RNA sequence: GGUGGCAAUGGCUAACCUUUUAUCUGGGCAGCCGAAGCGAAAGCAACAUGUGCGCAGCCUUUUGGCGAGGCACGACGUAU
RNA sequence: CUGGGGGGCACCAACCUCCAAAACUAAAUACUCCUUGAGACCGAUAGCGAAAUAGUAGGGUGACCGAACGCUGAAAAGUACCCCGAGAAGGGAGGUGCAAAGUGCCUGAAACCUGAUAGUGAUGGAACGAUACGGCAUGAAAGGAUCUCUGGCAUGAAGGA
RNA sequence: UUAUGCUAUCAGGUGGAUGGCUCGGCUCAAGAGCUUAUGAAGGACGUGCCAAGCUGCGAUAAGCCCGGGGUAGGUG
């Protein structure tokens, strides 16, 4: 706190000079307290007890990353321009391995002709492509 | 954009257009901060011993005896180990554990150097600043100026260009400080005149080196502490065809 | 400007905030366009709470050929399809060149403010 | 020879004090008279006993007069002429410091003194 | 919180190297946060604006109109 | 060896991967008695307990606890000679030095003690003072000169005989 | 000449604060890093012309011999 603006004040900001003695003027130690008297600020803080569900091994689980169709259409012309895509015939052959991306989402529109290959395509996504007139392939 | 240049005789020998470092904006703030946190990491940790005051083995009377409470020796009546008894430990002292390091981006460290490096076009911030000169800012010289490796050349070439008499300023403002610091090695306060810059390693950087207040930097040792002395720019410098060559991207 | 307006000046430490600050609010006073004063006002609120738009907002909201005053930064995200001018107080570089390649302008507020005296069809944005 | 990493004044003070005795005949130096400096290339000499100094500075300005002695540990020299007086009257020896004197005769009884000098 | 740099084509580097003595200049994409959520888990995967009220500001017959941000809806992802 | 181990509960199968129960091995790293350098460090009740005749004086049967003390002057030029005194005490006079700074001697605050000056004082009631009016003392510098004192004239708000 | 006293200022005593100075302390960095039965570190006693303490030294006792550097004084 500001030390200067409290020369001359004796207590400091914190009432009677009874206040501030230890652990006793806070309740306890730590997250003490946990329900006996401190239980509905252990309850909003986020600390309840309990435990709930199971966890699988890290070694199997994985974490995809995704895409939407609208981001990868925007960006197109980027990408071809980083030499990222192709446009041979018109339609961009984009493959999304190099770039990182496991799975394919469906927000947003897609209007340019795409030739999309990849792992995973949500039913929406590959509906959109190809109402587009694109094609996707299941990148193996 | 463009200049005069000057040779060692003082005589316009060409019009060099300069970089896009030069026209910038002017930004305190900035160059505050740079200098700031390059003087808060010079800095060096210190702090009193580690047992310092507490090394004994007092202990109280406790009540009936008629006097305090505190701590005293156990052969005497001598308090010892608290703050307030005399050779007891301080409260609150410094510790060398403490990190004192400050952080800047390096975006805006080389924004903050950049805003300082155009400000040396201004007559007026130059002017207010401290110095004393009769030329047309900015100065740029030929590239033999990094050839000279006499210190009587260099200050022929300094009195042709203008430039003698902050040198003599910071010279005679040569005096003595005030208070402690004379006893620890910062025995005098001195003054800061003028910057020399030279694109490479040449013999200019150990003849223009005993003048007083000059300071002779190559174009890859620019900080803000060399620009915004105390944080304040307007420092009167010198350049050269080489280190306007160096500068086109330098900080961009 | 009571003490209240100078306070929220003296935080400031760019320069550039505070000259535009004063010569918006002499402007003000010379047309009587209450426009120059609100961009003020807008200006010296706190910097955490500066405006921020992206370009698909504009090309959401604005037609062809309008005029927009943003009292923050243009950030780049999105696609523009048609000419606008948007004189921001500062611009992205893809912002930049977004907009250039789009066919409008980039201009600051001291440009918007000599140009125009009196800001007959300015759009505020944030 | 004590390099620019002793700009501490603790340092130096503590060299000049607590120096090696064969260290305390070099700040026994003086200035050189225009003849002798043109003569042996040196730009300064040590003094000692049985040479003839002009005072400089002090309450004796342009006194002349030998050497009478030299103390290495205090750092002073003693001139003829140069003296005081106690209360019941009795002249003394006023030392004095060998920077504020100039050699005019040097005293070449040694034979090593030549080399001494210089090299 | 006050003030700043950069800004979805995001922001910052850590250890370390270049140190020419601790500064400093230039590298360093490992990694962290943001960018997609729901669910114990397997798993699945959304509006890049469809409607209305309307402050500031602008236009105007000084009464109305347009109306960023704001508020209220509608629609959709997932769990039960 | 047509062998054996492992692949985060046990066993079976496929696949992947290794060869224990013997041994050595530089560099990158840790520390500070010690040597050198540097300091937005402390500056004598501070900084190490110790600016060291300091782990000392001193205290405890013992394990062990543990202080205080820096500084004449540029140069001793460290007070000659005379009087008092029992005096190698000390005082006076007289000298040295820009200046007594006269030996633990730079500057030399307050508490406390001695004397002098101003006010008051042996009929007198107390938180030791604030405000207004008088006596006595002082009021050189740094404070005033349409300023201090005494009156006349013109305008005069609320109030108003 | 009002004594014993009270208040304020001045001169002196006592005392050792403040200021100025400081061969000391502390922290960080760079180096360097084992020694002893061929008797170590540490201790007791002795050793000086006048010498009690500390420091050095050991009945050859603030010390002896040789090589180099240094040059006119030395005796912590
Ligand atoms: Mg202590
Ligand atoms: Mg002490």
């Amino acid at each position: 706190m500001d030390t200067k603006k409290f020369r001359g004040s004796r207590t400091c900001g914190g009432g009677t000079h009874k206040n501030r003695r230890g652990a006793g003027n806070r309740g306890g130690r730590g997250k003490a307290g946990g329900c006996k008297h401190h239980f509905v600020r252990a309850m909003m803080r986020g600390y309840s007890y309990g435990k709930h569900g199971f966890k699988r091994p890290d070694e199997v689980s994985r974490d995809v990353s995704i895409v939407n169709v609208g981001e990868l259409d925007e960006l197109a012309s980027y990408l071809v321009e980083e030499g990222l895509a192709e446009v041979k015939d018109g339609a961009y052959h984009i493959n999304l391995e190099n770039l990182g991306i496991e799975k394919v989402l469906g927000s947003g529109r897609v209007t340019k002709n795409l030739v999309v290959t990849s792992e995973e395509f949500s039913a929406s996504a590959r509906e959109k492509i190809e109402n587009a007139g694109g094609s996707c392939i299941d990148a193996e | 954009a463009t200049a005069k240049t000057i040779d060692l005789t003082g005589k316009a020998v060409g019009e060099v257009e300069l970089p896009a470092v030069f026209d910038a904006d002017y930004r305190p703030d900035l160059i505050k901060k740079a200098v700031l946190a390059a003087q808060a990491n010079r800095l060096q940790p210190y702090g009193p011993r580690l047992y310092s005051g507490m090394e004994t083995s007092a202990r109280g009377w406790g009540s009936g005896r008629g006097v305090s409470h505190v701590p005293r020796l156990v052969n005497s009546s001598r308090a010892a180990r608290v703050p307030h008894a005399k050779g007891g430990r301080r409260a609150h002292p410094p510790k060398p554990e403490a990190d004192r390091s400050e952080k800047v981006n390096t975006k805006e460290r080389r924004y903050a150097i950049r805003s300082a490096i155009a400000a040396t076009t201004d007559p007026t911030l130059v002017s207010l600043r401290g110095h004393i000169f009769e030329a047309e800012l900015p100065i740029v010289a030929v590239n033999d100026l990094e050839s000279l490796e006499r210190t009587k050349q260099v200050i022929e070439f300094l009195e042709a260009a203008g430039l003698y008499e902050d040198v003599l300023r910071a010279k005679y403002g040569r005096h003595i400080r005030a208070g402690r610091g004379k006893l620890r090695g910062r025995k005098y306060k001195h003054k800061k005149s003028v910057l020399i810059v030279a694109g490479e390693n040449t013999p200019i950087l150990k003849a223009a080196r005993n003048l007083s207040g000059v300071d002779v930097v190559t174009v890859d040792s620019l900080n803000a502490e060399l620009l915004a002395p105390g944080t304040h720019a307007g420092r009167l410098t010198v350049w050269t065809e080489s280190a306007i060559g160096k500068l086109e991207g330098a900080f961009q | 400007m009571g003490k209240k307006s100078l306070v929220k000046l003296t935080r400031k430490t760019n320069p550039r905030i505070v000259s535009l600050i004063l010569t918006l609010k002499e402007r003000a006073n010379g047309d009587s366009a209450p426009i120059w004063k609100d961009i003020a006002k807008r200006l010296e609120a706190p910097s955490r709470n500066y405006a921020a738009v992206n370009i698909s907002k504009i090309n959401r909201h604005t037609a062809e050929d309008d005029v927009l005053l943003i009292p923050g930064k243009v950030l780049g995200a999105g696609l523009l399809d048609h000419p606008v001018t948007i004189a921001a107080l500062t611009f992205s570089d893809s912002a930049f060149e977004k907009i250039t390649e789009a066919g409008g302008k980039c201009l600051s507020l001291e440009e918007i403010m000599e140009a125009n005296p009196k800001g007959s069809g300015i759009r505020i944005f944030r | 020879m004590i390099a620019m990493v002793s700009k501490q004044p603790r340092k130096q003070r503590k060299a000049r004090y607590a120096a090696p005795l064969h260290i305390r005949q070099k700040f026994m130096g003086a200035r050189l008279s225009e003849a002798l400096t043109k003569e042996y290339g040196t730009r300064s000499a040590a003094v000692i006993t049985g040479d003839t100094v002009k005072v400089m500075r002090g309450d004796f300005k342009g006194t002349e007069g030998k050497v009478q002695s030299v103390s290495l540990m205090d750092g002073t020299i003693t001139v003829d002429g140069v003296i005081s007086t106690k209360v019941d009257g009795t002249e003394v020896p006023r030392p004095l410091n060998p920077s504020n004197v100039m050699i005019t005769k040097l005293e070449m009884k040694d034979g090593r003194r030549a080399s001494s000098i210089k090299k």
